[PDB]
């Protein structure tokens, strides 16, 4: 009731607090014990009505000569709830809850991918070659070049955004990172750790934007290059290795926009806080698995692709005439691996890979594989 | 007691008066001011214009050509030094300090004073230039029938050496006077007087490039600064002479653009100061 | 990345005031091109509010309108004009390209029957290749002596224009019967500006993919020959009720034969869930053919409609039953041959286009490659 | 230090009149010179009220109006005039020269559209550089047998006067019938009286920079010969708003090329912490362009409205751009030399001037130095 604790020898059973099993009494429940720790460091982290009736309840308890866990519980999960309805409604209705949610959505999962071309073709030269200590802040000045660039003006929640680059403990995207500095508020929510989850989601999402962009470039040069015979196996393994990026990057606006979907209808439905506190655990939790990141095999196939396109790309455009010096000696060695791959997925295929099959094969032409 | 304390100070000793006031006359806020002060000390140059008889006195006939004060608050501008000069240079030590009473001397510190004094020297000093170099500017006019290479070749270095002091001005009047002062101004509305006004003057001095961490940037102005004067002395017998002297000014300018950009990595104050000296050039 | 609109013609002219005042309706900006109180990417079209446009009698008729302050007929003589006003016009156009950051594309539109866009439709693109070779050249050509100035001006827009999307007027004219019962050009405009609209909902808003012209067109066009696509638009509710309408040759505006790649807009605010059941259904009842030759797809994408002005539906579709309408013209332009300085171009033409009729009916066979 | 005005000719002393309205309104001073109850320095223009003003037919009706308490055609003739009273209105000057304490400056309001005053302002810049040679000179001349009279006064202006601000009827007129729809005299010195008002913001009310009329010309002007300026006054809302609205064409008060300098003068209680901001997004769209040879930049300064009387702004520019104005006036001089006690002096002005047009096109080069 007062977020502060009256022990100097290790007495309660409550030792950022943290629970004790090892000598949490018998009869009690784990249960309850979990309900007893979250009422207490809501209010400590918070330093009417509502705090006298607690008194004489818990008062009355004392009287009872027999100690019936079946009341234990029913004065206490009244006080969850009471303190959780009001917390919910500050971390709400006064604190835009939904508004840093729609922000996190943008930057963190490539919401706003506008954004993210252009700020690739401007830091692209001053990121593939091994990062050193200077080039942390030679992007900064990039990306904040990059959200005036689209005219997208706001001095708020700009400055939020410090692009960090792991140096010293290699391309420079191996070890680009982006943190978001929480409010305060709205800390109890955004741990370093769930921001953690969220960061690692950041670098893959970028890694298959960054391919598929280069990628589209190469489409525009075969394009360009309208009038040799063997100049025809590059689009016909290009617009080849186009469709398994490009699907590959489907399904991901019908797992974003969907389980962003259901989140943001969670918080709208029910007034307790513990409910957004599992609802949002839950929310990311698909997202590791349903985006085929904590599967190893889908994760250590498709992995291979990204690099083997590098390759590709770069090998058409690091020159301006037909593939001649054993240019052509080259190419005839990825198709040799990459169409391999092709029907390894496809074994790989054959919970959720439905809905990434049904758009691979409503052609029915990995059928004839 | 505490809301009754603090609007005990402004509604009825003038707290924000005297802050709005001390600007006017010690940052040089007030134009018509330090132009009609350093405009007449600038007029004599050793044993003359030491003795409490004439700068003791030019203050007293400098708030008159103000248009503003020459109320209580005007008063109190002990116009005093802290050196005896022997005798081309860029310095001129000098000191200005206000003068509180009792009830607000407890709070605007006799430390606090003593860091205008700081930065009152710097400021006085950036005057020395946009009169100096006007008086070449003028000099040049009496001058003129005499066009030749030689002389449209020489009165653009003017314009050259000019548009530098022009624009590290500009900037001084747009940190130490206007976005520092938006900060303090809507940041008041009683320990955190002490505290808020050692916020604002902190600013002040931080962002006048006179601290020790970024130094080295300000030794390089002196290199500039001390150029210009030579520049003033040879006011077409030496032309080389002062060709030389330019060519000297062209490198040094190029040097700082360097060495601020370098310390860009290890500051957003000193940011926006290469968007100040670099613009269309490298 | 911005994308300069150029309009030739009287049909080109037309068009694009309709589909301009449709834009801007969709977006807060008052017809004096100034926001009006009342998230929308709005750069794509507009510079700062000003439309990227050239418009090239009918200027009159514009500036008339309160839309003031928004800025023969033989094939032959529309093209010797052009070259005399070779300087006077580019100057208007470079002056657009450096004044963009970062120029992508150049819309077009003409028609192909328009003599002034039979004459200097056709020769800017052969210029437009040859200042600028790295910018994609897309034209919203419409179909309607008129065989010829058509026949001429295909042999242009298969080596040229890098993506094109084809509007009959013959099944517009229908259309119109039946759905809208009309019976003139100023009733059945009122569609075309949906669909040009719709054609670049995604590009307008915030998405996740498809921000650039070239996210849309180069899932579609496999190789530099198979470069037509076609259009449909629905709604004249869920996501499986709108995609069992597009497949219906009923809407298409059109007059063995199979697909090559679809793309599918949706403009409402359908649940994102249910998307993928509705795709299976589709691929069991098996309502569309398809290539074997090569991996292919079909493709969805959602948006949002304007909310300043529910569920509408566009489909881009790259059908080879396209070929047919190039026939009827080529048959008609080789029955004018027979009955009427060199007259070589015309011949010339006549064997180009031969080839991309080929590449199509050699498309839908087992051994397209080779 | 004060300074003195000086209206010569028809327009001087009609755009002067609503000068002295606009500049009595800024201040709390009654039409009947006296000030009434109701911080601005207002004894660099007013003498103990007095303005200090030289008058020089229209004349009648001055006094006719409500102010009264405030106090040929061709070239040669006005030169003439000039010298049959030359020490009979001189001694006005002299008298109101040292009767103040410290002249800085000397205001001249002129037109040189083939009036008498035109020839009028011809002479008395001469003397002025004879009797005193410490004074500065500023002219805010206005450009419309026609080309005669505005040739010659270009003689003289470029150099006695060490600055001049120029104002062309043509661009003006423009601003007219656009945003103010007058289909007179009258109607277009309504804003023209406004651009030399907030000219001299930063002189009657005191600031840190530029307290001086040598504060603000020293910058700009690099050499006695290009010492020609242009204005812009935008309000007809952030800093952002301001200086982006400046620099189109569309506001200029003119009818490669680059900068010089510019100066943007600020008049309203904005936020000061985004001046910098506002700087930032000019520079990386690059939506001016400057000299290539020396560090050139744009500066602003802050100052305050009359708190008597919204967001306003001038900006003042010296661009090379204005040598195509004079190309346009001594063209049609070629044209009427051909056409039509030794014209000898007609030879050297247009002489000098093209001396003058040399120097403008050779700044613009990346070499301009010796
Ligand atoms: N869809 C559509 N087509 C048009 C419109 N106006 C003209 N056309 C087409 O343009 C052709 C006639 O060309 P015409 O305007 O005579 O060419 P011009 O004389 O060079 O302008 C017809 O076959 C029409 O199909 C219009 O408003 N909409
Ligand atoms: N900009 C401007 N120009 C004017 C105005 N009034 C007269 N002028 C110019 O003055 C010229 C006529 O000069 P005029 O008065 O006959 O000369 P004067 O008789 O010697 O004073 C015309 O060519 C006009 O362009 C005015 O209100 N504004």
């Amino acid at each position: 009731l007062h977020g502060l604790l009256l022990d100097q020898h290790e007495e309660f059973f409550i030792k950022q607090f943290s629970l004790r099993v090892e000598i949490l009494p018998s009869y009690i429940p784990v249960r309850v014990a979990e309900k007893i720790l979250f009422v207490g460091e809501s209010v400590q982290m918070f330093e009417k009505n509502q705090e006298d009736t607690f008194a004489a309840e818990l008062h009355r308890l004392k009287q009872q000569p027999l100690f019936s866990l079946v009341d234990f519980e029913q004065v206490v999960d009244r006080i969850r709830s009471t303190v959780a309805e009001h917390l919910w409604k500050l971390m709400v209705e006064e604190s835009d809850l939904l508004g840093q949610l729609k922000i996190i959505k943008d930057f963190y999962l490539l919401g706003r991918g506008e954004l993210f071309q252009a700020f690739i073709d401007t830091a692209q030269h001053m990121l593939k070659t091994p990062p050193t200590a200077v080039t942390e802040h030679d992007v900064n000045v990039a990306f904040q070049q990059s959200a005036h660039k689209v005219l997208l003006d706001d001095d708020n929640l700009l400055p939020l955004l410090h692009l960090t680059i792991e140096y010293h403990g290699a391309s420079g995207w191996a070890a680009l990172g982006l943190s978001y500095k929480v409010q305060w508020p709205l800390h109890i929510l955004f741990t370093p750790a769930v921001l953690e989850k969220y960061n690692v989601v950041f670098k893959y999402l970028l890694s298959v934007r960054r391919v598929q962009a280069e990628l589209q470039h190469c489409w525009a040069l075969q394009m360009q290059r309208k009038h040799q015979t063997d100049a025809i196996k590059w689009r016909l393994r290009n617009h080849m290795a186009f469709l398994v990026d490009n699907l590959q990057y489907y399904l991901q606006v019908d797992v974003l926009e969907s389980q962003f979907s259901q989140l943001l209808h969670q918080i709208n439905s029910t007034r307790d806080f513990e409910s957004i506190r599992l609802a949002h655990d839950h929310f990311l939790s698909n997202l590791l698995a349903q985006s085929f990141i904590l599967l190893k095999p889908v994760f250590h196939c498709l992995n291979e692709i990204l690099d083997l396109c590098h390759s590709f790309c770069s090998l058409v455009s690091q020159n301006l005439g037909p593939l001649d010096e054993r240019g052509a000696a080259q190419l005839s060695i990825l198709v040799k691996g990459f169409s391999r791959q092709s029907s390894l997925l496809f074994k790989i295929l054959s919970n959720s890979d439905l809905a990434q099959l049904l758009l691979r094969l409503d052609y029915n032409k990995y059928y004839t594989q | 007691v505490n809301k009754a304390a603090v609007d005990y100070f402004f509604v009825e000793l003038h707290l924000e008066a005297h802050y709005e006031a001390l600007r006017h006359f010690l940052l040089m806020e007030d134009g018509e001011f330090a132009q009609s002060l350093s405009d007449l000390l600038f007029e004599k140059l050793p044993g003359e214009l030491l003795n409490p008889l004439v700068l003791n006195s030019v203050l007293s006939k400098a708030l008159q050509c103000s248009l503003h004060g020459d109320t209580p608050h005007a008063s109190n501008l002990s116009l005093a030094l802290k050196y005896l000069p022997e005798v081309p240079d860029v310095l001129s030590c000098l000191e200005l300090r206000y003068k509180v009473d009792w009830p607000l001397n407890i709070v605007i510190t006799e430390g606090c004073v003593s860091k205008y004094s700081g930065v009152f020297s710097f400021l006085l000093q950036l005057k020395l230039m946009m009169w100096a170099l006007k008086d070449v500017c003028f000099h040049l006019k009496r001058t003129a029938m005499a066009g030749s290479v030689q002389f449209r070749q020489l009165q653009l270095f003017k314009h050259e050496m000019q548009h530098f002091v022009k624009v590290i001005q500009g900037y001084i009047a747009n940190q130490i006077l206007h976005v520092t002062w938006c900060e303090f101004r809507a940041r008041l509305a009683l320990e955190e007087i002490q505290r808020a006004h050692a916020e604002y003057l902190h600013k002040a001095v931080f962002r006048g490039l006179l601290t020790e961490k970024a130094a080295p940037v300000m030794n390089v102005i002196h290199s500039i600064f001390s150029l210009v004067l030579k520049f003033r002395s040879q006011l077409h017998p030496n032309f080389a002479l002062m060709q030389q002297s330019y060519n000297t000014f062209k490198y040094y300018s190029h040097f700082l653009f360097k060495v601020v950009t370098k310390l860009v990595n290890r500051q957003p104050h000193l940011e926006d100061f290469l968007l100040r000296i670099n613009f269309n050039n490298y | 990345r911005e994308i300069i609109t150029l309009q030739l013609g009287q049909c080109g002219n037309q068009i694009g005031f309709e589909f301009w005042k449709q834009l801007c309706a969709e977006h807060g900006i008052s017809p004096e091109a100034i926001v009006e109180e009342f998230t929308d990417r709005k750069d794509v079209f507009f510079y700062q509010y000003i439309p990227r446009a050239v418009l090239l009698r009918v200027i009159h008729s514009i500036l008339n309108s309160p839309y003031a302050k928004l800025y023969g007929n033989n094939w032959a003589s529309g093209f010797s004009q052009g070259e005399k006003i070779h300087e006077d016009i580019f100057d208007i156009i470079d002056r657009e390209a450096d004044g963009s950051d970062s120029l992508e594309g150049f819309v077009l539109c003409h028609s192909i029957a328009g003599g002034t866009g039979s004459g200097l439709g056709s020769y800017l693109l052969e210029r437009l290749n040859d200042r600028y070779p790295k910018k994609l050249v897309q034209t919203y050509s419409v179909f309607p002596v008129q065989p010829y100035n058509s026949l001429l001006t295909l042999k242009r827009l298969t080596q040229n224009a890098d993506c094109l999307v084809v509007l009959d007027n013959t099944a517009l004219n229908r259309i119109a019967t039946d759905r809208l019962h009309i019976q003139s050009f100023s009733q059945i405009n009122q569609l075309v500006s949906t669909i040009m609209s719709a054609s670049t909902t995604t590009l307008r808003y915030p998405g996740y993919m498809n921000n650039d012209l070239i996210g849309l067109i180069a899932s579609l066009i496999p190789t530099p020959r198979l470069h037509f696509l076609m259009t449909g638009y629905t709604p004249l509710t869920t996501v499986l009720d709108v995609m069992r309408r597009l497949l219906q040759p009923k809407n298409v505006m059109v007059s063995n034969h199979c697909y090559i790649a679809i793309l599918n807009i949706i403009q409402g605010e359908v649940d994102p869930t249910q998307v993928h059941k509705s795709l299976q259904r589709i691929r069991e009842r098996k309502l569309a053919n398809f290539i074997p030759w090569g991996p292919a797809s079909i493709q969805v994408a959602l948006s949002r409609k304007s909310p300043y002005l529910r569920v509408s539906g566009l489909m881009m579709a790259n059908h080879t039953s396209i070929s047919s309408l190039f026939e009827r013209t080529c048959r008609q332009y080789d029955k004018l041959r027979k009955r009427e300085d060199n007259f070589d171009e015309m011949d010339t033409s006549r064997e180009i286009v031969q080839q991309l009729i080929d590449e199509y009916h050699a498309a839908t066979r087992p051994d397209y490659i080779s």
